Order: C-alpha cells, then sequence, then structure tokens
C-alpha cells in the first residue's frame, strides 16, 4: 500500500552553493593613503605653527612682568 | 550553503596576513624527489608541485 519514503533530495535539487574564495578589496589607492597621512601631517604643522608662535608671545609677556617686577 | 563564509573569514585572518606569511614561507621546503623518496603523501606531496591524487 504504501509507497517508500526515506531521506531524499526535493525534486530539482538543492539550490547552488557558493565554494568560491570571496575576499572583496576594499579600494583606496596607495596614492590616496599617502596623500591623506601627508594633508594631515600638513595640518598638524600649521596648526602648531600658530600655536607655538602664541606661546612665545606669552612666554615674552611673562618675562616681561617678572621684569618689571624685579628690582 | 554558509561554510564558505567562514573559510573567507579565515583567509581574512591568515592568507595575507604579513606575520602569517612570515611564519610560514620558505619553512620546511622539500622537494619533489625528496618528498616521493622519503613516503610522503597527500599535501605533502601537492605542496610541492606533484600531481598526484587518490
Amino acid at each position: 500500500a504504501s509507497k517508500v519514503k526515506q531521506d531524499m533530495p526535493p525534486p530539482g535539487g538543492y539550490g547552488p552553493i557558493d565554494y568560491k574564495r570571496n575576499l572583496p578589496r576594499r579600494g583606496l589607492s596607495g596614492y590616496s593613503m599617502f596623500a591623506v597621512g601627508i594633508g594631515t601631517l600638513l595640518f598638524g604643522y600649521w596648526s602648531m605653527m600658530k600655536w607655538n608662535r602664541e606661546r612665545r608671545r606669552l612666554q615674552i609677556e611673562d618675562f616681561e612682568a617678572r621684569i618689571a617686577l624685579m628690582p | 550553503k554558509n561554510f564558505s563564509f567562514r573559510i573567507d573569514e579565515l583567509e581574512e585572518m591568515l592568507t595575507n596576513n604579513r606575520i602569517w606569511r612570515n611564519r610560514t614561507v620558505d619553512i620546511g621546503v622539500v622537494t619533489a624527489e625528496d618528498a616521493l623518496n622519503y613516503g610522503f603523501s597527500g599535501v605533502m606531496l601537492r605542496g610541492s608541485g606533484i600531481q598526484w591524487d587518490l
């Protein structure tokens, strides 16, 4: 009466299975990376230029006050 | 159908790492004739260029 019933794949088979290596390239050129590094270095250099000159002026002002108080 | 992503993550961790490459590249080099004579089989043969798979 009852037909055979055992573990079999479904009709038409299973869905395709991926096996190829998948290592995508994120994407950024070495020239671009070096340019970003140089640009951030230059920006830091300029900002610290300005801040260090201001610090020199502040130190000179403190020295002026000390000179005034010295006698 | 999900294992290939796990292999890909393993490769992300290992295949292009400079420390892993420096640890494994040019280590334990065996010639094809030496591998055949010493009785090697499997990958130990196929790593030396021998085209053999049972």
